[PDB]
């Protein structure tokens, strides 16, 4: 056998009794550096994930502690640490900055500002690794987290503190889901309803700086930053940022959480994650498992992604949503880590290339989408108009695959065919431009009582506009109603068809 | 410093120092080789030991030989005096020239540019090729990606982008050509000498060249992609200039990557890669960028094994492009070249308000006009032709209308059809594809718009194909 | 860290690693006599019966270990070299290679004061005035200083000749070599 | 595991030979009328 620490240097050291005018408790010297691993000799005072500090500035958090040595995985390049160096404990777990100061700045996984506006506020300070709450805190989801997305309030609702899964392919329009909702959130923020308003965080693991910068050049057009928080962990940043990242933004929003507010946490992309932290293991000789991911990979997302909770009023009432955006490879959502994360959440986003050349995008594809908790987090009148939706979609999709005979087949699948169709065209939406749940409401309204089945499937994208603008100008006093009242009234109903009618009585 | 090789085992060879030692990263020099072979330290092993990786050939090194330690990592010369030579990793010339007289030497390894430098700004680039100019479109300072296997066309699509926008550039150009065949890069420097962006009288050269071909030990390709790197990155912040960058293929710096970690001692991850495959790819990628200092366009061809696109190395490489041309063998045996994939391309800049409203509505339209013609293909396979609506048969006569009139002759694929290269401005494709959309060419046979420019020339050469009929 | 001294040759392994920190310490200070005659004791003093028994059970803790192992130093009036070496050997719980690491360092001592250890290999013995020239002739292989270490076996697998090793280098004057050279070359 | 549209003709195997040539044949025959009938038009529109 062999130790890492049974190099001649610390024997010769020990030999000729050179080794008690050094201090092993609170400082240690490196034995080996590669690869982004440091073994440092000594520090024997020092805690499991315990941040250390080496000499030339860097900093480095502590994660195997062996009888010989601790391996320290260091933030950023192992250019200027060499064997022999100096370790010195900073006697705190990692720990990140909180509060209203962050809204609209850019961070990296450990709080710095990275945008150069100047420094960050940081009044209080929050642990990363710290335990979610319990069975008892939490209440039932029942609250509705507006997304703006027509295919995604309807069939496949999220409520507040809810962990749902966009999980598709590359280039299906992940991230534009990602940014529609948090743009969406803008008619809340701005308004004074203090129980509406909700406060994003985008964590952006691994992906490449000028994406990055684009998007929030894509917020800040929207005027969404000023109630943002962006927290990047490029491609660039060393894998230990790139594993902490998801932890800064979820801390970050268990700020809001236990303060009575809500949070939107979108870890786009968990996948990412997931690879750093297999590097950070494999290069620490920890033992492999499936595809070389470490066996204690279900906990990382697990730990992390039940945190998002629903407080009750006897803690604040606050929330965390959370949205991890999962990349699957070909359609694999049996591979590992999609396995591991489709377990842990409470439903998924399923988008497809298939339905994004066909013309419907977004691409989520219902039927493989699913929210386990579903009716609950939509209002009542989004709940009447999506009952009869849903059902009629899920009857459309099972005679699909006669859509193109179509003829020649009895009348009852010639109307699920029309209606399914219709739906389907209804269902697609702009980039960017999310809808108020009213103006979804109406839509779907008017699509789903049949006051569509005479239009053209190609004229129905334009129907949608036009109608939709006509009740945005003329009709405020009846979206006002649904709006604050949330459902559909019995007056309501009548003026939702009176004004469909009349809208499609001269359309052309 | 001076230290001595203690162990030579393949590519890696471990250097043991009495002094202090070398910081990771830096660049030793084997005394008492006839060529000059650089080692490039990559771990310190502890009880003084460095590991290290080879930028040559190993051959002939004994247990003990002395090693210099330059005390930087591999400077290669950099300026305007590179422009028109050849180099290797270590920046020495081998175009049998004479030396590189420069003033400036630069580092090649260097941190990427910080977010705070990041320029959002994207217009198209048009390249003169329909699909490519169609359905996903170019950016000026964006890096754009040409995946797919072997056979497809990647090089000659890269020659073909070189052909058109480096000849009427007016900034520089660097060809980094990583792990290629090397026949492949004399053609090149022969066909640059004869075009004239190469200049071996004058000083008035518009390319500088770096290779790092597959002869080489892996040591050699894992860098030469930051040699080619460094280049363009001072023509990009010092000349303060737009620059071009090509790559061929940046798989072979992963590849070459894999070849040594597991000598260096790292676990294989996922499929027999380094553990350490998206880091070291992303410390790369990140310094390919069109910061507000300059502007590089990086294009980067980028071998998928076994046409498989889920590979980790594809995989990984998907996130750092903003364009994609997903080049297809199932499209190449068809004859259709270049044989970029049309559903599987993708750009940043394809968006309404970037392109306009009538550029993506051609997009999409003949995008979904794809789609639904794979979906057909399907009924085809057990009704047959003769037994489709006669409004699918309309679809499908479309949708081999648009297949065909994709294919465009290069000016360097002359050779192999034989036929003339034509340049496509995107005014006329978008008009070619929204006439053939639109029906306005449902007479004319599908062969008429195989291998031709503008729809025109498939109005004349149907023609032609009714006159000798 | 401390810029150890190696020593003259090499050696590899557990036992290198802690011989080759020993002979570092005593290079400075100035205790490699001494402290090689200190690790002969030890050679003999741990070979005794009962301490072999008792230190070769890893079932007695390595503090009783080290408890007696600094009675016996103690008792032995030791260098604290010697003693701080025994006490890292049985903390690391490497008593059972404690003789490989005598080994070693006595190895690395004799190149210290200048061996280099020769072989000579005949079908049969030989006559006194012959091995003094010999010995002459090898001195004269050696450089300035460097003792010779003579081994003369006999070997009647070969048919005559002479074999002589010095250090690495090798001279084959043996009659089945030849016998072999020729009978291949003639085969060809 | 789930099936695509186009799938028949990814697979290579007899169904996408044979499909590709109940294609090629059909639009050969196709092109064939079509360059006929644009000759037709060619000599009647001289005048």
């Amino acid at each position: 056998k062999t130790g890492t620490a049974e190099v001649s240097s610390i024997l010769e050291e020990r030999i000729l009794g050179a080794d008690t005018s050094v201090d092993l408790e609170e400082t240690g010297r490196v034995l080996s550096i590669g690869d982004g691993i440091a073994r440092v000799h000594g520090l024997r005072n020092v805690q499991a994930e315990e941040m250390v500090e080496f000499s030339s500035g860097l900093k480095g958090m502590s994660l195997n502690l062996e009888p010989d040595n601790v391996g320290v995985v260091v933030f950023g390049n192992d250019k200027l640490i060499k064997e022999g160096d100096i370790v010195k404990r900073t006697g705190a777990i990692v720990d990140v900055p909180v509060g209203e100061e962050l809204l609209g700045r850019v961070v990296d996984a450990l709080g710095n500002a990275i945008d150069g506006k100047g420094p960050i506020g940081s009044k209080a300070r929050r642990r990363v690794g710290l335990k979610a709450p319990g069975i008892i805190p939490r209440i039932s989801v029942r609250e509705p987290m507006q997304t703006g997305i027509k295919a995604v309030d309807s069939l496949v609702p999220i409520g507040r503190g809810q962990r749902e899964l966009i999980i598709g392919d590359r280039q299906t329009g992940k991230t534009s889901i990602a940014i529609d909702t948090i743009i969406n959130q803008k008619r809340f923020n701005d308004g004074t309803d203090e129980k509406k308003k909700l406060y994003c965080i985008y964590v952006a693991i691994g992906q490449k700086r000028s994406t990055v910068a684009q998007l929030v050049k894509r917020l800040t057009d929207a005027d969404a930053m000023k109630y943002t928080i962006v927290v990047s962990a490029t491609a660039s940043d060393a894998a230990p940022l790139q594993y902490l990242a998801p932890y800064s933004g979820c801390s970050m929003g268990e700020y809001f959480r236990d303060n009575g507010k809500h949070a939107l946490i979108i870890y786009d992309d968990l996948s990412k994650q997931a690879v750093a932290y297999r590097q950070m293991s494999l290069l620490l000789r920890r033992p492999p498992g499936r595809e070389a991911y470490p066996g204690d990979v279900f906990y990382l997302h697990s730990r992390l992604l039940e945190r998002a909770a629903k407080m009750n009023d006897a803690f604040g009432g606050g929330s965390l949503t959370a949205l991890p955006v999962i990349e699957t490879q070909a359609g694999d959502v049996s591979a590992y880590i999609p396995t591991n994360v489709i377990s842990i959440t409470d439903g998924q986003i399923f988008l497809e290339t298939e339905l994004f050349y066909k013309g419907i995008r977004p691409a989520i594809n219902v039927g493989l989408s699913v929210s386990r908790v579903g009716s609950a987090a939509q209002t009542r009148a989004m709940k009447q108009v999506a009952g009869t939706m849903k059902l009629e979609l899920a009857q459309y999709r099972e005679v699909a695959a006669f859509a193109q005979f179509g003829s020649d087949l009895d009348a009852a699948t010639q109307q699920l065919l029309s209606r399914g169709v219709r739906l389907t065209e209804l269902l697609k939406q702009g980039q960017y431009s999310p809808m108020a749940i009213e103006e979804q409401v109406a839509v779907i309204y008017a699509g789903v009582r049949g006051y569509l089945d005479k239009l053209e499937p190609s004229k129905i994208t334009k129907f949608e506009n036009a109608f939709l603008s006509h009740v945005i100008s003329q009709h405020q006093a009846l979206l006002g109603k649904i709006r604050t009242d949330g459902k559909i009234s019995e007056e309501s109903d009548a003026k939702l068809k009176e004004i469909v009618t009349n809208f499609l009585a001269g359309f052309e | 410093t001076t230290g001595r090789i203690v162990a030579v085992i393949g590519a890696v060879v471990d250097v043991q120092f009495d002094e202090g030692l070398p910081p990771i990263l830096n660049a030793l020099e084997v005394q008492g080789r006839e060529t000059r072979l650089v080692l490039e330290v990559a771990q310190h092993l502890g009880e003084s030991t460095v590991r290290t990786i080879a930028m040559d050939g190993t051959e002939g090194l004994v247990r003990g030989q002395k090693v210099l330690d330059s005390g930087a990592p591999i400077r290669i010369p950099v300026g305007p005096e590179t422009l028109g030579r050849i180099m290797n990793v270590i920046g020495e010339p081998i175009d049998e020239r004479g030396p590189i007289k420069t003033k400036q030497f630069a580092a090649i390894h260097a941190e990427a540019p910080e977010f705070v430098e990041m320029s959002v700004e994207q217009e198209i680039l048009v390249t003169g090729i329909k699909v490519v100019d169609l359905l996903a479109p170019y950016a000026k300072g964006g890096k754009i990606g040409l995946f797919g296997g072997a056979g497809v066309g990647k090089t000659v699509l890269i020659m073909e982008l070189i052909n058109n926008v480096a000849k009427a550039h007016g900034g520089y150009s660097v060809f980094a050509g990583v792990g290629e065949r090397t026949r492949e890069g004399n053609d090149l420097y022969h066909e640059m000498i004869e075009s004239g962006v190469i200049n071996l009288k004058d000083a008035t050269s518009k390319v500088a060249l770096v290779y790092g071909q597959m002869n080489e030990p892996p040591g050699a390709r894992a860098r030469v992609a930051l040699t080619g790197l460094t280049v363009a990155e001072y023509f990009r912040d010092q000349e303060g200039q737009d620059v071009l960058l090509f790559i061929d293929n940046i798989f072979r710096f992963t590849q070459a990557g894999s070849e040594v970690s597991a000598l260096l001692g790292r676990i294989p991850s996922a499929v027999g890669y380094q553990p350490t495959l998206a880091t070291d790819m992303g410390t790369m990628q990140e310094r390919i960028t069109t910061t507000k200092k300059g502007s590089i366009t990086s294009v980067q061809a980028i071998y998928v094994p076994a046409d498989d696109l889920t590979d980790p190395a594809p995989a990984t490489t998907f996130a750092h492009l903003d364009a994609t041309t997903v080049l297809s063998r199932a499209i190449a045996e068809l004859g259709i070249y270049p044989a970029v994939d049309p559903l599987d391309s993708t750009s940043r800049i394809m968006d309404p308000n970037i392109v306009g409203s009538e550029h993506y509505d051609v997009a999409r339209g003949v995008q979904k006009i794809l789609q639904d013609y794979k979906s057909l293909q399907d009924i085809i396979a057990i009704l047959g032709m003769d037994e489709l609506s006669e409004e699918d048969k309309l679809t499908v006569s479309r949708a081999r209308k648009i297949q065909r009139f994709l294919s465009q002759p290069f000016q360097v694929a002359e050779v192999f059809t034989g036929h003339l290269g034509k340049l496509v401005p995107l005014k006329e494709t978008i008009k070619g594809f929204q006439q053939i959309l639109a029906g306005e060419y449902d007479h004319l046979p599908e062969q008429a718009f195989y291998m031709v420019g503008p729809i025109e020339e498939a109005v004349a050469k149907a023609d032609k194909l009714a006159e000798e009929h | 860290f401390a810029k150890l001294v190696r020593p003259p040759v090499q050696i590899y392994g557990i036992e290198g690693r802690y011989a080759t920190a020993l002979y570092s310490a005593a290079s400075k200070q100035n205790k490699l006599e001494q402290v090689e005659k200190e690790l002969l004791r030890v050679g003999q003093i741990l070979k005794e019966p009962k301490m072999a028994a008792s230190l070769l059970n890893p079932y007695v803790k390595r503090s009783v270990k080290v408890k007696s192992l600094s009675d016996m130093t103690a008792k032995e009036k030791f260098s604290p070299l010697t003693s701080n070496l025994i006490n890292l050997l049985a903390e690391n719980g490497r008593l059972t290679n404690t003789p490989a690491v005598i080994s070693a360092f006595s190895t690395m001592m004799s190149v210290h004061r200048g061996e280099v250890p020769c072989t000579v290999t005949t079908a049969s013995a030989l006559d006194e005035a012959t091995l003094t020239e010999l010995k002459t002739v090898l001195k004269s292989f050696l450089s300035k200083g460097q003792v010779l270490k003579l081994e003369v076996k006999i070997d009647p697998s070969i048919m005559g000749g002479m074999i002589v090793r010095i250090g690495e280098k090798y001279v084959d004057m043996s009659a089945k070599t030849k016998i072999q050279k020729l009978s291949r070359a003639m085969r060809e | 595991v789930r099936s695509s549209a186009g799938a028949v003709r990814d697979a290579g195997g007899a169904f996408g030979k044979r499909e590709q040539a109940e294609e090629e044949r059909y639009f050969r025959a196709r092109a064939k009328e079509q360059l006929a009938a644009l000759k037709k038009h060619h000599e009647n529109e001289i005048s």
